[PDB]
């Protein structure tokens, strides 16, 4: 785990990591 | 706010798992 502050960008692919697929970042658009 | 939590301050792995709809 990391203790640091996720900010824009890092944000996105956290919340889309936990829906980033089983290797994938997104989904329904591009 | 709930992503500016994660920014501001550390978050938990369980918040963000609810906001990527």
């Amino acid at each position: 785990f990391v203790n640091q502050h996720l900010c824009g960008s890092h944000l996105v692919e956290a919340l889309y990591l936990v829906c980033g697929e089983r290797g994938g970042f997104y989904t329904p658009k591009t | 706010g709930i992503v500016e939590q994660c920014c501001t301050s550390i978050c938990s792995l369980y918040q963000l798992e609810n906001y990527c709809n």
